[PDB]
């Protein structure tokens, strides 16, 4: 029911030990809950894995919008990368016909 | 031995009294009841999974055609793959007590002979069977049988 | 070193005894070496796209040495998928390769070499993407070959193989990838859901029909993602419990 | 004379030879032969050659060194399943074409275990198939699938009658990777896994008749076979851990806190060792949840004394308490929440003095908080909590 | 001190048990022998227990007479306390959980040279068998000089705060000590196996943020070939060093 | 101190075992004959309880001995680990109460977040 | 839209496990001015940690909510066995970036020869 409240649960256990009011103790229940975390985690992973993969296999518009956008963030990306490396290079061209001289 | 030999002269010395526990029990139980306090508050299995762990080539079955149910058990499976179907039977007489006594095959020449590549698949799984190790199995046996198709199969 | 008694050789033998020719052919030869491999890989990476390819050349270099960084990625997990990284020295007649795992070998100046090693590593990387990732969806490893024996006679580099079971037990899906035929991904589905195969009367209980059975494969084709990785991980889901 | 030793390095002993032959019709070609050697002045063994099945990679020769590679090692796990007298199907091709594994058919039944729960452990096990894994090829698996099982737990695991347990094995660097020592640890986990079946079936019988109280009080939560965690508490905070230790051949219980309400520890580990023993005594787990259901509530008040006083643990249901060591008090838990406390160092014999000594002068206190040592007791868990701060 | 401390707590543990086994000799008595099926079975289950725990005694009370010889205010203790179990829970649960990370993806250089000057010299600092000598005879790229003992002499290459490559020498050999020879090898087959595990070292030793760890783990795992020529393969007859496992192997025999 | 009880009961925990290991066999060999046909003197005898309650008793003095002593060594070495002395304990006691602050807003975030 | 909002729940429970991971290490890096550090920082953490459960949950309702017609197929029905002017911008897009990424590669390769030569040169000086 709501593995978000199980996974929130499950989060409020693993620190259930130290807020309160030898070393065997503390050892075995975090482990415990620390694997209980993990597994909840990646089923809840393993969920949104199979929501993806219908919403792709019945839906596969989406993902090519997602796919222009990625495309367009990149170039964006790229232009900005040599727009900077333009810049030091025109700096360090300055720099260097300054030197060389006499 | 040290600081308990006596108690164990003891209870050696009166092992086979009839009476003996009671003994024991007498002069045991109050002081212990007292500190600690009161007291507490058809087919065989094997075979069955060997076949439930076969390659799905082999489609393994009892034998109801020949006297059978008073000795051991008998199967004729099948050959189903891309390979060869020659003679599916192979019948094969498991005994009981598994682990032991090896399963025999009831050899059938009459099948497999008036054809070349049946004699040939014969001497090569006959072959093979020699050549096999003591106590096989019976997925031994299969798997034999299948490469020594193969080996017909590859050589004609 | 007369002094302090040098050795034949060692701190002596021709003490500096070559010549102009010499060492210029030797220069150009680095050269050639150097622009060969960068070639190659460049080529590498506009060709093949599927896994990835990355190169960082050092700052510092040497008239008769060179060094790289390859690494062989994926194109979403780059976290994860990071198991196959190498090193290569560019000298003056060899390459000289230093894997993650220990292991050097030494190359030739010819690119057939290089070209059939980067295909040999990525195709191990398909494989060892498929490890990393059942690592992390939690799914249970129940076998892995880095170099199977079983099978067709492979082409430059050896086959891999993985196979990982669902963690909820029935389902599990194995994989072989090759530099030649690669990409055979085969689920195994669970008994009594199939429905197609042979049933036999020496099974005379319902408890055998549970264990995962007909082993059917999968086509890697016409299939979603992009990447290998990502098809890998949407097959996974597909065989997930439905928390729909 | 023109050949070349192939030695393998990951399972050493075994050497491949090369062997290169002019072919006559054509004085450009050559031919290759593949010998599989062996060693134990090195002295060869045995000797048997394969013979069936860009131009430089010589795509056989990598192949029969990987097939030799992937499968010598197989060959010692399969000597010795034979030499332990372990009936074990031949190296099988498994379904996914390449692969190979060991499918165990029955195991050595066991030592010290019921006849029944041996017929019923044997009923269940389908399969225990073996593989190999892990770099340089020498980490076994052996995955066992039973079915019928007994109790379920919270998690998701009340699936298909089908739990699937991966016991895994990786030798030492020496001691190649086929020895003794891996199929002697997959049988002290079996002798483990049948010892906990014992108390897993015992609790599963018991389950249809309890106590009505115990049901509510405790509750299983996980069963891997090898360990069985319950989980008790009025919030199902406090968990017992019950698992058979194959070194010390003894029953080792781990106590913890998963719950978001509890004290700052289990609450019950000052009485771990007398409940250890307890176990080990009479392996039933109804009587631990029992004693544990009856032993919580006076432990959550002895144990938030100041610590002056000192909690000697003695056998169960009977914790002593020693304000310095002057002055001495007994717990005698029992059951339908009542606890009899005693004078102390009074001894219940002969009226002498112990070691510490120092009677405790006023007694009658404990009477108001409802010689004249025998027996203060009808205290309903609530003076139990008063009269620790009160004496 | 603290070997005190573990004396005591094993004694705390051997009187349990030899107040426990005196119980269990007296305990199994009185129940007394049970059927066993057969006549010689019964009578050989019962000498078998009762010596088995008779023997159990005698352990025990030796353990005790050996481990002879061996050996405002309440609220500051409960804060000591609080804090010591703090910092083991959340130890335990750091390693657990980082061992275990379900992190995919990231997409949801310049360092001052002054920083990684102090980082050079934190690491020197320790491990004092070690000592690194800075320099930076082409640009911002730093060069170290690591010798270790009369074994090693490596030359780690630093573009950034950050490990390119490494060529180790013998301490006999000549690094050229002046403009640092970079670019050789060491004419010994034993320390170019060793210049190849430390690339390798360096390709495993890869933290993708931080860039302080993983110098500290190349140092530590360097440190580790001090006892060469003198420690056993433990898989083979008298290069390697295993990463998380500081032990010695050949690189023939296996890893 | 505590060492020396320790070693001083030790002697005693012996020579109480013994005892009671022959009070035990001397009972049982007193009970088995009067169970059989056996003539045996009444003689002292020496009751088997009274004897295994005199070993609990030395083991729980050995216990609580040494119990103490961890207990006090423990806190030592605590002690050790973490100008005047008066402002020096109030700094330790105002790191701890800041420390302590420090949990329970955590502890009291954490718990409303989510349950 | 919906196949969006789904990897952003994937994101967002893929980075809780993270800040969880985080907030270990900084409880484990707190032993005993960086006091009011540490406790901001694990104040900030935890916020940002419920803001992203709010968001999971969120994005949750969401995907729950949707369903939409097309999908009367349940699970392992899907898997493929043996036995417009979309289409045409992204074509345009994959043109304009093979062309950058041909300019960007002859960048890269004049950068690469003029480190290379400029090393040679710095080398062989000396």
């Amino acid at each position: 029911s709501t593995l978000v409240d199980e996974l929130e649960s499950s989060f409020e256990a693993c620190f259930a030990s130290l807020v309160s009011q030898d070393q065997e103790e503390i050892r075995t229940g975090v482990d415990q809950c620390i694997q209980k975390f993990l597994d909840i985690a990646r089923q809840t992973e393993c969920f949104f894995l199979q929501k993806r993969l219908q919403l792709s296999v019945q839906k596969p518009e989406q993902v090519i919008k997602e796919d222009v956008s990625e495309l367009r963030n990149e170039l964006q990306r790229k232009d900005a990368l040599v727009q900077k490396h333009l810049t030091k290079l025109r700096h360090w061209q300055q720099v260097l016909e300054d030197i060389n001289v006499q | 031995q040290y600081l308990c030999q006596p108690l164990l002269d003891a209870v050696l010395a009166n092992i086979r009294s009839p009476v003996f526990n009671h003994s024991l029990y007498r002069t045991f139980v109050p002081a212990m009841t007292a500190i600690h306090g009161p007291p507490i508050t058809s087919i065989p299995s094997v075979l069955q999974g060997e076949v439930a762990r076969l390659d799905p080539k082999f489609l393994v079955n009892l034998d109801p055609s020949h006297c059978s149910n008073n000795g051991t058990v008998h199967l004729i499976c099948k050959l189903d793959d891309k390979d060869l179907p020659s003679v599916p039977p192979l019948e094969l007489s498991v005994p009981a007590d598994y682990p032991a006594q090896s399963p025999l095959w009831i050899d059938r020449q009459w099948q497999y002979d008036a054809n070349p590549f049946l004699q040939s698949v014969h001497r090569c799984m006959t072959s093979r069977l020699l050549q096999l190790p003591d106590k096989h199995s019976v997925t031994a046996l299969l798997n034999t049988w299948a490469q020594s198709v193969h080996q017909a199969c590859l050589s004609a | 070193s007369g002094p302090q008694a040098f050795d034949k050789n060692e701190i002596n033998s021709l003490q500096s005894s070559e010549g102009l020719l010499e060492k210029i052919i030797k220069q150009a030869k680095h050269i050639f070496l150097r622009s060969r491999a960068a070639a190659t890989i460049d080529s590498l990476a506009s060709r093949i796209e599927d896994p990835q390819i990355q190169a960082h050349w050092s700052n510092i270099n040497d008239v008769y040495e060179s060094s790289v960084k390859v690494l062989i990625t994926s194109q979403g997990y780059e976290q994860i998928c990071k198991s196959i990284q190498l090193q290569l020295n560019i000298g003056v007649e060899q390459i000289r390769v230093v894997h993650r795992d220990g292991r050097v070998i030494t190359l030739s100046y010819q690119e057939q070499e290089l070209q059939d090693f980067l295909l040999s590593q990525m195709s191990q990387h398909q494989v060892h993407a498929v490890q990393q990732l059942a690592k992390v969806m939690g799914w249970q490893v129940l076998s892995f070959s880095n170099h199977v024996g079983l099978g067709p006679i492979e082409s430059i580099g050896n086959a891999s193989a993985i196979t990982v079971a669902s963690p909820s037990g029935d389902y599990a899906i194995s994989v072989r990838n090759g530099p030649e035929s690669g990409s055979k991904i085969m689920v195994q589905f669970p008994r009594n859901q199939c429905k197609d195969l042979p049933k036999s009367d020496v099974l005379q209980d319902n408890k055998w029909s549970h264990l995962r059975g007909p082993f059917k494969e999968v086509q890697w084709n016409k299939m979603e993602g992009r990447n290998f990785v990502y098809k890998m991980e949407l097959l996974m889901s597909a065989l997930s419990p439905c928390l729909l | 004379k023109n050949k070349l030793f192939i030695k393998l390095t990951r399972l050493p002993q075994y050497y491949i030879v090369v062997e290169m032959l002019e072919v006559p019709n054509k004085p450009t070609q050559l031919s290759y032969k593949y010998y599989f050697m062996s060693v134990n002045p090195a002295m060869a063994l045995l000797l048997q050659q394969f013979k069936e099945n860009m131009c430089a990679f010589n795509k056989v020769l990598a192949h029969f060194v990987a097939m030799c590679d992937t499968n010598m090692p197989f060959v010692g796990l399969r000597l010795e399943l034979s030499n332990l007298e372990i009936p074990h199907q031949g190296v099988q091709v498994e379904g996914d074409g390449f692969s190979h594994a060991i499918r165990l058919l029955k195991i050595p039944p066991c030592k010290g275990i019921t006849e029944e729960t041996q017929k019923a452990l044997d009923r269940s096990l389908l399969d225990c198939t073996f593989r190999l894994q892990g770099r340089n090829n020498r980490t076994w698996v052996a995955e066992l699938v039973f079915a019928n099982c007994p109790l379920n737990g919270t998690s998701t695991r009340e699936q298909g009658p089908s739990r699937h347990v991966y016991l895994t094995y990786e030798n030492l660097l020496s001691e190649p990777v086929g020895g003794r020592k891996v199929v002697e640890m997959f049988l002290n986990d079996w002798n483990s896994i049948a010892r906990l079946y014992e108390c897993v079936l015992e609790f599963a019988r018991s389950l249809p008749d309890i106590p009505a109280h115990l049901n509510i009080f405790s509750e299983v939560r996980v069963y891997n076979y090898r360990k069985l965690i319950l989980c008790y508490g009025t919030t199902k905070g406090s968990s017992i851990s019950i698992q058979w230790n194959s070194i010390h051949q003894k029953f080792h219980i781990s106590l913890g806190t998963v719950g978001p309400n509890s004290g700052c520890s289990n609450c019950h580990n000052t009485i771990l060792h007398q409940l250890q023993e307890m176990f080990n005594k009479t392996p039933n787990v109804v009587q631990l949840l029992q004693v544990l259901f009856d032993t919580q509530a006076p432990l959550n008040a002895i144990n938030k004394l100041p610590t002056c006083f000192s909690i000697l643990p003695q056998s169960s249901t009977h914790i002593r308490l020693a304000f310095r060591n002057m002055y001495c008090i007994d717990i005698y838990c029992r059951s339908r929440g009542v606890v009899a406390i005693r004078d102390g160092a009074y001894s219940l014999f002969d009226n002498s003095k112990l070691v510490e000594g120092f009677y405790p002068a006023p007694g009658l206190k404990t009477f108001l908080n409802m010689p004249g040592l025998v027996p203060g007791l009808a205290g309903s868990y609530l003076c139990s909590p008063l009269e620790r701060f009160l004496g | 001190v603290s070997v005190n401390l573990e004396a005591f707590s094993q004694a705390i543990s051997a009187i349990q048990a030899l107040r426990s086994s005196v119980s269990r000799v007296f305990d199994c008595l009185k129940d007394g022998m049970r059927n066993k099926e057969t006549l010689e079975g019964r009578e050989k289950a019962f000498i078998a227990h009762f010596q088995d725990n008779l023997h159990s005694v005698n352990r025990d009370l030796n353990e005790l007479e050996r481990l002879s010889n061996l050996v405002l205010y309440s609220q500051l203790l409960q804060a000591y306390k609080w804090s010591n179990k703090l910092q083991y829970h959340a130890g335990l649960a750091s390693g657990l959980l980082n061992q275990q990370s379900l992190k995919r993806s990231a997409n949801q250089l310049v360092l001052p040279p002054q920083y990684v000057d102090d980082v050079i010299s934190r690491i020197d600092r320790m491990f004092p068998e070690m000592s690194i000598h800075l320099s930076r005879p082409n640009g911002t790229s730093a060069m170290l000089l690591v010798t270790l003992g009369k074994v090693l002499k490596v030359i780690v290459v630093m573009r950034s705060l950050f490990i390119d490559r490494t060529i180790v020498k013998g301490y006999n050999e000549n690094v050229y000590t002046e403009d640092l020879d970079i670019w050789s090898k060491s004419n010994y087959q034993v320390f170019q196996k060793v210049t190849d595990h430390a690339t390798t070292a360096l390709l495993h030793y890869q933290l993708p943020q931080m860039p302080d760890v993983v110098v500290r783990s190349f140092m530590t795992w360097l440190r580790s070939y001090i006892k060469l020529f003198q420690a056993p393969c433990q898989r083979c007859g008298k290069t390697w060093r295993d990463f998380r496992t500081l032990e010695a192997f050949h690189d023939t025999c296996r890893q | 101190d505590p060492v020396q009880r320790y070693k001083m009961l030790i002697p005693q925990l012996k020579e109480s075992l013994q005892t009671l290991m022959k009070v035990a066999a001397q009972n049982l060999i007193q009970n088995t004959n009067i169970d059989n046909g056996q003539k045996s003197s009444d003689g002292p005898i020496q009751r088997f309880d009274k004897c295994l309650e005199e070993f609990y008793a030395l083991c729980d003095q050995l216990e609580l001995c040494l119990r103490l002593a961890h207990e006090c060594l423990s806190q030592s070495c605590d002690s050790a680990k973490h100008l005047p002395y008066p402002q020096y304990l109030a700094v330790i006691k105002a790191q701890i109460s800041c420390a302590k602050d420090i949990h329970t807003a955590l502890l009291d975030c954490a718990n409303k977040v989510t349950g | 839209n919906t196949a969006s909002l789904c990897r952003i729940g994937q994101e967002t429970v893929q980075d809780i496990v993270y800040r969880t991971m985080e907030i270990f290490q900084l409880l484990r890096n707190m032993q005993l001015g960086t006091y009011q550090d540490r406790l901001t920082k694990l104040q900030d953490n935890l916020r940002q940690l419920s803001v992203l459960f709010r968001k999971l949950r969120l994005v949750y309702d969401k995907c729950n909510e949707n369903c939409g017609g097309m999908d009367p197929i349940p699970v392992e029905q899907l898997i493929p066995y043996v036995e417009s002017e979309e289409r045409r911008e992204i074509a345009e897009v994959n043109k304009k970036l093979k062309q950058k990424n041909q300019q960007l590669k002859q960048i890269m390769d004049q950068l690469r020869n003029l480190i290379w030569d400029i090393n040679a040169m710095l080398a062989m000086r000396n």
